[PDB]
């Protein structure tokens, strides 16, 4: 039970989605074709890798997940690529034409015709589950596809499924690799189409990841494959609770409860360490302390942010590897007593700890360094509110001359939504200004 | 399986046309059999753009010759890759239009309008998803002007959902005497403004300036304004022939350059143009002197700019230069259109070249051409001269009245962005 | 117990209802878009029409 669904929408969503299941089959041992010799029970089990894996009676382990884009040629590399036997031929669905960057396209004019095909086949995985926990759905905010069609998917979910949890990871753009000017369009259209229909989303800025694969492991001009790999091991370690057991295992869901004080407050900002090359990072062992005191610069963050500016409504820290209460406690008390983490006064200011054994791993020919321990700080701080205002500003340059709005228009929809999308941005603001304002 | 499917109507739009086959066939490995002999890969993952593949493992390109006399089509069947076309998609009359509008877009290329929209059907039936056309003809002429608009709107009619795509020569009194050509790209422009997603302005006074001025040819012939023609063409189709990210699809491109639905016409640019360095490819690129249509982009400023970089070359050195042209011309730049700059990377190179630039703007300061063929037109059109030519077929007077008065609202809609402010 | 079913319920209930009127407007505003554009379009068919009778009766 407690199975875990995975939904990859678009481009962004589909090849961080490969990179994510690539990984996650080198921590478990899973081959390119499903079969995973270490695992003695054959055609099902509890283990805690069921939570992603299904299994046939033939030994292959089937990522629960569901690939879908409007045009092909994307899962069309996962249909001929290393891990092609992975996945069963009716988990990766494709359009004839895509959403041209364009929301309405993915939400109405061309997402309603694959949409009923979409949840068909989420049926189909959920129907294999004794007792399904919920979905995460991996998607950009700027593509057609990404921001429309996911939207539309949500709703749907929610209908489908209540209000069982769905989870996201969303691409929020940055120039250096977007690929449309009406990318603050679609952003602020599926944030506020989503928002009442996702539980908790983990935004990753991919100026963030750019620069830190710059800065820290000296790539010239970063590609979507080096900024996925980085991607993969921060969606890892958030995923690692539920994939691994242990002791001293913190799950998933424990930490949703203190990094979701109100259902609109539900954007936590990941930082992750170490992100080291491997020329650096030889006979240079990183401690504990040194990759928790990582996560408090904000240079590692996933977001671009000042956290110092704002204030923390929680403190959550994943490690990973070789790593024991001892040395995070001391690390802790070391860091409160030098760094300016300041709480909302309503709040309790103890960070709350998870450890999971299983060491981290690394893609073959990959950037990263292989090492013995990593960690993932998962805060909720009203800093990450600056994403929005600065996404919500681009919104406004654009809308008050209504550039582009014609391709919306002409697609069905009307300058309402529009308005009253930016109109819910502007409250989001404010409400992450409250939470931070002192009790009377 | 996104296919694109190609029409050239008149003189004009068939010798550019079949240029840009020769050019693009030749970067695909395509002879002029149809089969196949190249090198990379790269050149067959999205040859279906352009290109059916007729069993035999022969490329037919998706193309359409359209033309009121047989003239300037019977040299392309008779000349490099005239063989490739495929024979019935030949669609002629043998009337002419006499470098008039009114004949091309009301009688003799109404007659002839219903023969080609078959071929257009049947084309358009084997497409696995149609993304559009994309049309290749002359403004001052007959065919190509009248006819070619008429055929857009025909199109519209049977396509109202696909992207309609023009690459439109504009005239020049540097490039021809013949005197009506005013009358005819007003008319033309009236239509193009209503019916195309996007049109590239193909200047010829321009491609003039550019020969004479900077490659110093005393005498330019088509034959040398059609050498730029063919590269910008390639240039700016680069991204709908290769594998990339960016402008990968005509609508995709269309949702990129177009922030309202009448400023669809694009300044193409190229270099190098010599009768070389990534820094020195973007600021020739960015220069006045490289560009199709005979417009200062230092007079107006920009609403959104495409650029192309083709050969092997450092992505973290185009990506510094970019910033730096934008950051050091941040006044050329609306401000109310954030990040409106994208770029893209191929690395296949043109034929000839190590490496070049492409350069798609929608500038403003297109008004500049706009502007000359007005008041052409209006010192005609003040003297009521050569009228019956366009009266005898059938025209009324406030035809030509509204066409002017559509062309000089475009041209104030332009400086309307120009002026327009953030705060 | 029966107040959070009916909750749950009343949500599943509204977001059904507010996605099929979303898709309804757009389907209609899109289809008028359409509309307009073909009743254009033919507008310009019916002046050929005309052009080319005031030529046949200048004859
Ligand atoms: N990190 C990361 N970002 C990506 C990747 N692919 C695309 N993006 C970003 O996603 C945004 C564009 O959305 P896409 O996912 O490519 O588009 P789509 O979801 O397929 O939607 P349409 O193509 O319009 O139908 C841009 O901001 C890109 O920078 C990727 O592989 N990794
Ligand atoms: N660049 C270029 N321009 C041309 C060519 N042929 C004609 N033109 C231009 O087109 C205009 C004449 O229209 P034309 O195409 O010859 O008439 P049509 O046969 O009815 O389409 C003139 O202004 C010419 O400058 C050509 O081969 N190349
Ligand atoms: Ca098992
Ligand atoms: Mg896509
Ligand atoms: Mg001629």
């Amino acid at each position: 039970m407690r199975e875990c669904i995975s939904i990859h929408v678009g481009q962004a969503g589909v090849q961080i989605g490969n990179a994510c299941w690539e990984l996650y089959c080198l921590e478990h041992g899973i081959q390119p074709d499903g079969q995973m010799p270490s695992d003695k029970t054959i055609g099902g089990g509890d283990d805690s890798f069921n939570t992603f894996f299904s299994e046939t009676g033939a030994g292959k382990h089937v990522p629960r997940a569901v690939f879908v884009d409007l045009e092909p040629t994307v899962i069309d590399e996962v249909r001929t690529g290393t891990y092609r036997q992975l996945f069963h031929p009716e988990q990766l669905i494709t359009g004839k034409e895509d959403a041209a960057n364009n929301y309405a396209r993915g939400h109405y004019t061309i997402g309603k015709e694959i949409i009923d095909l979409v949840l068909d086949r989420i049926r189909k995985l959920a129907d294999q589950c004794t007792g399904l926990q919920g979905f995460l759905v991996f998607h950009s905010f700027g593509g057609g596809t990404g921001s429309g069609f996911t939207s539309l998917l949500m709703e749907r979910l929610s209908v489908d499924y209540g209000k069982k949890s769905k989870l996201e990871f969303s691409i929020y753009p940055a120039p250096q690799v977007s690929t449309a000017v009406v990318e603050p369009y679609n952003s602020i259209l599926t944030t506020h189409t989503t928002l009442e229909h996702s539980d908790c989303a983990f935004m990753v800025d991919n100026e963030a990841i750019y620069d830190i694969c710059r800065r820290n492991l000296d790539i010239e001009r970063p590609t979507y494959t080096n900024l996925n790999r980085l991607i993969s091991q921060i969606v890892s370690s958030i995923t690692a609770s539920l994939r691994f057991d242990g002791a001293l295992n913190v799950d998933l869901t424990e930490f949703q409860t203190n990094l979701v004080p109100y259902p609109r407050i539900h954007f936590p900002l990941a930082t992750y360490a170490p992100v080291i090359s491997a020329e650096k990072a030889y006979h240079e062992q990183l401690s504990v302390a040194e990759i928790t005191n990582a996560c408090f610069e904000p240079a590692n963050q996933m977001v671009k942010c000042d956290p110092r500016h704002g204030k923390y409504m929680a403190c959550c820290l994943l490690y990973r590897g070789d790593v024991v209460p001892k040395d995070v406690n001391a690390a802790i008390a070391t860091i409160k007593t030098k760094r300016s983490i300041q709480f909302v006064d309503w709040c309790p200011t103890g960070f709350k700890v998870g450890i999971n054994y299983q060491p981290p791993t690394v893609v073959p020919g990959g950037d990263l360094a292989k090492v013995q321990r990593a960690v993932c700080m998962l805060s909720n701080t009203t800093a990450i509110a600056e994403a929005w205002a600065r996404l919500d500003h681009k919104f406004d340059l654009m809308y008050a001359k209504r550039a582009f709005v014609h391709w919306y228009v002409g697609e069905g929809m009307e300058e309402g939504e529009f308005s009253e999308a930016r109109e819910d941005m502007a409250a989001l603001e404010k409400d992450y200004e409250e939470v931070g304002v002192d009790s009377v | 399986m996104r296919e694109i499917v190609h029409i050239q109507a008149g003189q004009c739009g068939n010798q550019i046309g079949a240029k840009f086959w020769e050019v693009i066939s030749d970067e695909h490995g395509i002879d002029p059999t149809g089969s196949y002999h190249g090198d990379s890969d790269l050149q067959l993952e999205r040859i279906n753009v352009y290109y059916n593949e007729a069993t035999g493992n022969k490329y037919v390109p998706r193309a359409i010759l359209v033309d009121l006399e047989p003239g300037t089509m019977d040299s392309v069947r008779s000349g490099p890759f005239g063989q490739i076309f495929r024979p019935d998609n030949f669609v002629f009359g043998q009337s002419g239009a006499g470098n008039n509008w009114a004949k091309g877009h009301y009688t003799e290329g109404a007659e002839l309008v219903d023969s080609v929209l078959d071929v257009v059907r049947k084309e358009s039936e084997s497409c696995d998803c149609l993304q559009g056309f994309q049309l290749t003809h002359s403004l001052g002429g007959g065919t190509g002007s009248g006819m070619g608009t008429l055929l857009i709107s025909k199109i519209r009619e049977e396509y109202p959902d696909r992207i309609m795509n023009t690459f439109s020569v504009m005239p020049s009194p540097k490039v021809s005497d013949t005197v009506v050509e005013p009358y005819n790209a007003t008319l033309s422009v009236h239509q193009l403004v209503e019916n195309t997603d996007e049109t590239y302005c193909i200047d010829n006074e321009a491609l003039y300036d550019i020969c004479f001025r900077t490659l110093k040819l005393t005498t330019p012939t088509y034959g040398d304004l059609n050498h730029l023609v063919s590269a910008t063409m390639s240039g700016v189709t680069t991204c709908l022939r290769f594998p990339g990210q960016l402008n990968a699809d005509l609508r995709k491109l269309a949702v990129n350059m177009v922030p309202f639905p009448r400023l669809h016409f694009f300044m193409p640019g190229f270099a190098p143009l010599t009768s070389l360095t990534v820094p020195e490819l973007t600021q020739q690129m960015f220069d006045s002197k490289n560009m199709m249509a005979a417009c200062d982009p230092r007079h107006g400023r920009y609403l959104t700019v495409a650029a192309i970089f083709r050969g092997r070359m450092s992505m973290k050195e185009v990506d510094e230069q970019m910033l730096n042209v934008q950051n050091k011309n941040s006044s050329y730049f609306v401000e109310w259109i954030p990040n409106n700059v994208k770029t893209a990377v191929c690395d296949i190179p043109p034929r000839g070249l190590k490496m070049s630039a492409t350069f798609i703007g929608n500038s403003t300061a297109i008004q500049e051409l706009f502007k000359r063929i007005s008041e052409q037109f209006t010192a005609m059109f003040r003297r009521k001269a050569f009228l019956h030519w366009y009266t005898g077929e059938g025209m009324d007077e406030m035809e030509f009245t509204e066409a002017e008065s559509n062309m000089n609202d475009l041209v104030s809609e332009y400086q309307q962005y120009q002026d327009a402010t953030a705060d | 117990i029966q107040k959070a079913i009916e909750e749950n319920n009343n949500f599943i209930k509204m977001a059904k209802e507010k996605l099929a009127q979303k898709m309804e407007s757009n389907k209609e505003n899109r289809e008028a878009h359409l509309a307009a554009m073909l009743e254009r379009l033919q507008e310009k068919d019916k002046h050929a029409e005309e052009v080319r009778k005031n030529k046949e009766l200048k004859e």
